RNA sequence: UGCAUACUUUUCCUCCGCCGAAAGGCGUAGGUAAUCUUUAUCAAUAUAUAUCGUGAUGGGGAUAGAUUAUUGCAAUUAUUAAUCUUGAACGAGGAAUGCCUAGUAAGCAUGAUUCAUCAGAUUGUGCUGACUACGUCCCUGCCCUUUGUACACA
RNA sequence: AGCGGCGAGUACACUGUACUUGCUGCUUCUUAGAGGAACAUUGUGUGUCUAACACAAGGAAGUUUAAGGCAACAACAGGUCUGUGAUGUCCUUA
């Protein structure tokens, strides 16, 4: 029927509604190709071919983008649709396939299925760099 | 299963000094479409090494100026790169670097008499020396950056005098050799 | 007299009687040099 | 029409003059409580806005400036603190003290916690001051509450 | 009905006094709102002379804000509360019908 | 073709035209590339080429613009207080429009004038 | 290079399934075919922004902008008259002071606004404040979309 | 020159001036040769020589 | 200094150093031989 | 025009439609505030194509001149400022020094403070995510022990 | 504040879509009240086999997970009476 999950890695957000359709996968407005930077879209592609495009062409993805940079964005995308696909599998479509996908998803890394605690810390005292001090004189 | 920006499966390797491949790490667990991966890179000692390769070509060759921080630049410059390689020379560009860093990367050095180098160490001083030949190379010299690199990586794999890798780790062997 | 109702003698501190390094932030208008020890009396505490 | 932003630092002015205003008035008498001598504090408070740490320090800064011995008075106000039962008292007193030379006598006794956000929840301060002859004098008395229990202290029945 | 404070504990036990009055008034009162507690931080240095390392010390005021919503009288709500509230928590009552 | 020799130092023959023209006055590049505009000449084309007919447009235009549909505001030297009113007026007597107001300046003997005199700024470079 | 390969299906049925630049440049080369607005003469001595300090020199900026403010128009559902200063807002670097962020000029938009008002392509009303795109703009731009999309496909 | 095989299998100690300089053990003949390595050295990994018959100082 | 001009592998940088022509005009002339930096097709 | 007298609240950020390149002004939405500024969004290095294509050049922006408006009863020692012209050195910096152990170096910006106006100051935050150790006393600053003193204001 | 559902659609898909306007099944997602998780946990190892630390695995969390604030005993003849109707003493007051 529908799932929504979510993935945030750095300041960025994401919130995935995957559903069932013809393949509307469709990143709130725009497309996922248009994006402008090629760069990023190979990391968007990477989820999509561990799983099999005959599988998604059944389902439609709502993916909603609010804040981040480019790097924190495709990092948020990539975590939702993740969890999205992971959970559409143990929830509907099918369970003896979900096992093999996380399984093969855990061994091609870590950061795709959930992200990162690396963050900016508050700033210290010294200098204006996070870790730096001012030139004192002498 | 992974093309390296699509195009190169890099199925087959040189056997090399079968230590320096254990520290570049490349393998389908290291396969990657694009540059700039994210991952961990400082959590214990081994991760230096984990990481590939590629990613750290475009994480050391981006130092000198203003260009801090220029690493989509970095990753547009070496994808024009590889383009470059695989037209001047027929061989694949995954296997000249690798060529590259296998034979420019020096083997002993001194810091007081002569010790060797860790193998981390020597992938680590090939990057810096590909790397830092880069630098010199788009130093106001009218030719481009990527031109450069291409050169610069090229010559490195084919044991020429034009690399500065190559020109420096004969400094260092000699150095060494004189010292002990 | 020539008392006008903007720049530094607009206002003075409400406690220390001098007007210099008087702070307005949230409409305060209490010198900082007094306002130090009445952070607390206030209940303004410092934590981090 | 005030915003509860500018409504809370409003009340944190109203309350800076009520501190000053209880310490001048509280001065024959522990702290009795506050409302929300009485006649005209109720009074003077409408027209103008339209085991006691305290009582104990002011206590010896009264004894301090009648003119009574420092050492004597300060024995006096730390037993009085002993028998009121906190398990320990930090009084410090700083000034001319006779001579043309600053100086200063700590009484220390007891556990004596210093610092630490635990220490600063469960232990009570109080600092005066007040005129001399030739200078100010400066009284710290340090009062901790009975401990609920701390994390250093541990025991099993 | 909104409640706004500084402090933690005498707004949670005022709103566990509202919703143990409308578990027992059985009205129709909406769930509890949780609005974000907004942080304001102000600046002040240390060292009143001019030597000395300078140092910066920030303090924070936590402002604090919930909303909740009953059908019912208001006099009988605004005497409860009266009942039971702290002198330092503030409350603004709005009504609703459904 | 290239290297051609006008009032100024015009031996822009390889470069474009936007830079050839600034080159020689309005270094700022923003007159020039009004006064090209106006004399509409294709950008594209670089300094090999130049015409004595299009020179002769970028004088005509520079003689007197204010008949034309460019306001004065853009144009420098706007009012420079007096009973009448000017224009920019190229090079040497743009320079000599510069002196002329700095010898008023001088018999006017202002403060800023003083300083002018003795070889200082008007806000003060604060060598203090 | 500009065609990439697609693993989804797409749906053509809007500027948002086309690319951002082709579509504005497309649109430009349009508008300079149909003749539908001036120039104008009077922006041309007047540079893009005053953090800008040059000429944009391309010769068809204001259609290049004509083609993007209603893109914008479209994807916002409202907007304002500060909104385009922002989304073009450029570095300004105050000789020796350092760069800050600055709003460009606010005549130029406010014209072109009026030009496509005149045109009819959007309309205003007193509810929802900020511009929109009227019906009549949709599906012209919604033909057009189609109609890039066509070509650009196979 | 040339590069030859060596192996290293546990780590003796670190000397040096600044630390900086770990002893390790080579393997190409013999089956033990003395040498000296700078940065990670870890336990397990193949490295290269110069000279097969140079030996170091233990310290 | 420069001394290049416009009158008489398809990478500008390669066949600016074949002609000995700066780079604008080794881009125009790829372009009249075809028919900022980019790749191939 | 100046003083005296009564009416709304003009005494913050402001979205709008215009005037004016802009500055700034005009009558106004909203808000004592997750509602309105404004945050389904406020920047930049990036991303792509283009003029140029390493020549102190068109890089560079010191400098002064012509002025349009605001802040301020007062900008002259030209505050703030939209426009143009004017075109200094600068080929990456010697003897030397400061900061640096992972959203951290470094670079890029943004909010708050003092403000009638004015950050190039200090502070809060976000983006671009790197080169490296993962230890040591050889330098330096501190610490202990032992020892020698004719030092004790050491 | 978010996710949906339908009342009317703007154009295309095809046996929902980018976008509005009115109401409400619900709250991981916009937000947060308390609490828990993490403790060298386990396993392979060193250690006077005690106190310890290494790698790998589970795990977001293996240098306390990391920046912070509280900073004693005691002193400076360091600064501040130009911050106070806090402040002694010498000095001014038509």
């Amino acid at each position: 029927k529908r799932v929504q999950t979510f993935g945030k890695k750095k300041t960025a957000v994401a919130v995935a509604t995957v559903t069932n359709g013809k393949g509307l996968i469709k990143l709130n407005g725009k497309n996922l190709d248009l994006v402008e930077p090629y760069i990023l879209k190979t990391k968007v592609y990477e989820p999509l071919w561990l799983i099999g495009s005959g599988k998604l062409k059944n389902l439609d993805i709502r993916i909603r983008v609010k804040g981040g940079g480019q790097t924190s964005q495709i990092y948020a995308i990539r975590q939702a649709i993740g969890k999205g696909i992971i959970s559409y599998y143990q929830k509907y479509v099918d369970e003896s396939t979900k096992k093999e996908l996380k399984d093969v998803l855990l061994r091609y890394d870590r950061s795709l299925l959930v992200g990162d605690t690396r963050r900016c810390e508050p700033k210290k005292f010294g200098g204006k760099g996070a870790r730096a001090r001012y030139q004192k004189s002498y | 299963d992974i093309k390296l920006f699509k195009k190169w499966s890099y199925e087959e390797i040189n056997i090399a000094d079968l230590s320096l491949v254990d520290c570049i790490a490349v393998s389908q667990k290291a396969c990657v479409y694009t540059p700039h991966t994210a991952g961990r890179y400082q959590k214990k000692r081994f991760r230096k090494a984990l990481c590939p390769i590629v990613e750290r070509l475009v994480n050391s060759m981006m130092m000198h100026g203003r260009n801090n921080g220029k690493k989509l630049k970095a990753i547009r410059i070496v994808a024009y790169a590889f383009e470059i390689i695989h037209l001047m020379t027929g061989e694949n560009p995954l296997q000249v670097f690798v060529n590259a860093v296998q034979k420019g990367g020096p083997r002993e050095d001194s810091t007081r008499q002569a010790v060797d180098v860790s193998p981390l160490r020597r992938v680590n001083q090939a990057i810096y020396l590909i790397c830092t030949g880069a630098r010199n190379a788009a130093f106001r010299n009218i030719k481009s950056i990527s031109e450069c690199l291409a050169e610069e990586i090229i010559n490195c794999a084919n044991e020429s005098s034009s690399s500065y890798a190559i020109k420096k780790k004969d400094e260092i062997e000699r150095v060494a050799k004189a010292n002990r | 007299v020539h008392p006008k109702k903007y720049g530094q003698g607009s206002r003075q501190c409400r406690v220390c009687s001098n007007k210099h390094a008087i702070i307005r932030k949230y409409n305060i208008n209490i010198c900082r040099q007094c306002f130090r020890e009445r952070a607390d009396i206030i209940g303004f505490k410092k934590y981090r | 029409p005030i915003s509860k932003k500018r409504k809370f630092i409003n009340d944190g002015v109203f309350q800076a003059e009520l501190n000053e205003f209880l310490a001048r008035i509280l001065a024959e008498d522990g702290y009795s409580g506050v409302e929300v001598r009485i006649r005209e504090l109720t009074s003077l408070v409408q027209k103008r806005f339209f085991l006691c740490a305290m009582a104990q320090a002011e206590s010896l800064r009264y004894k301090l400036l009648k003119g009574l011995a420092v050492r004597r008075a300060c024995y006096g106000v730390l037993r009085h603190i002993m028998e009121s039962g906190a398990k320990g008292c930090e009084v410090i007193v700083s000034g001319k003290l006779r001579a043309q030379r600053a100086k200063s006598m700590k009484f220390r006794d007891g556990y004596l916690i210093s610092t630490g956000e635990p220490s600063k929840r469960f232990v009570n301060t109080a600092t005066r001051s007040a005129q001399l002859k030739q200078g100010v004098l400066g009284i710290k008395v340090k009062i901790m509450l009975p401990t609920s229990i701390l994390p250093d202290n541990i025991s099993v029945l | 009905i909104a409640l706004t404070s500084k402090n933690l504990r005498a707004i949670e036990k005022v709103c566990s006094d509202i919703m143990k009055g409308a578990k027992e008034k059985n009205l129709n009162v909406s769930g509890p709102v949780r609005l974000p507690v907004k942080t304001l931080r102000i600046t002040t240095r240390k060292s009143p002379c001019g030597e000395g390392t300078n140092t910066w010390d920030r303090f924070e005021l936590r402002i604090y804000k919930r909303l909740i919503d009953l059908y019912s009288q208001c006099e009988v709500v605004t005497q409860m509360t009266s009942i039971n509230i702290d002198p330092v928590v503030e409350v603004e009552v709005i009504i609703t019908d459904s | 073709q290239h290297i051609l020799r006008i009032l100024n130092t015009n031996v822009d023959g390889k470069e474009k035209v936007i830079i050839a023209l600034t080159a020689i006055k309005g270094i700022g590049k923003r007159m020039a590339t009004v006064i090209c505009k106006q004399a509409n000449v294709d950008p594209t084309k670089r300094a090999g080429e130049l015409t004595t007919e299009e020179i002769d447009n970028i004088v005509h235009i520079m003689s007197t613009p204010t008949q034309f549909k460019i306001p004065d505001w853009f144009l420098n030297r706007r009012k420079d207080l007096k009973e009448g009113k000017n224009i920019h007026v190229i090079a040497n007597q743009l320079d000599s429009y510069l002196r002329e107001d700095l010898e008023r300046m001088k018999k006017i003997r202002l403060h800023r004038g003083l300083r002018h005199h003795w070889g200082l700024r008007v806000r003060g470079q604060h060598t203090k | 290079r500009l065609l990439e390969p697609v693993p989804f299906v797409k749906t053509n049925n809007c500027i948002k399934d086309v690319d951002a630049d082709l579509f504005i440049r497309s649109y430009a080369t349009h508008l300079k075919l149909h003749n539908k607005i001036t120039y104008p003469k009077w922006c041309t001595f007047v540079k893009t922004g005053k953090g800008r300090k040059l000429a944009p020199l391309n010769e068809d900026w204001y259609f290049i902008r004509a083609s993007s403010i209603l893109r914008r128009l479209y994807l916002h559902p409202d907007i304002g008259v500060g909104f385009l200063r922002r989304q073009f807002s450029s570095k300004q670097r105050r000789g020796v002071a350092p760069n800050h962020t600055s709003l460009a000029s606010g005549k130029i938009l406010r014209s072109i606004l009026q030009q496509l008002e005149n045109l009819g392509y959007v309309e205003q009303n007193p509810k929802k404040k900020g511009r929109r795109l009227t019906t009549k703009g949709e599906n012209a731009i919604n033909n057009f979309a189609r109609y890039i999309n066509k070509k650009v496909y196979n | 020159e040339k590069s030859k095989l060596a192996k290293v299998e546990k780590v003796l100690g670190r000397t040096g001036s600044r630390g900086g300089v770990i002893q390790v053990r080579a393997q190409f003949m013999g089956r033990f040769l003395i040498r000296n390595v700078k940065g990670p050295v870890r336990e397990g990994d193949i490295l290269a020589l110069l000279e097969t018959e140079r030996e170091a100082r233990r310290l | 200094k420069l001394n290049h001009a416009v009158f008489i592998v398809i990478t500008p940088s390669a066949i600016a150093e074949k002609y000995k022509v700066n780079l604008s005009v080794a881009r125009a002339v790829i372009n009249h031989l075809a028919d900022s930096q980019k790749l191939y097709t």
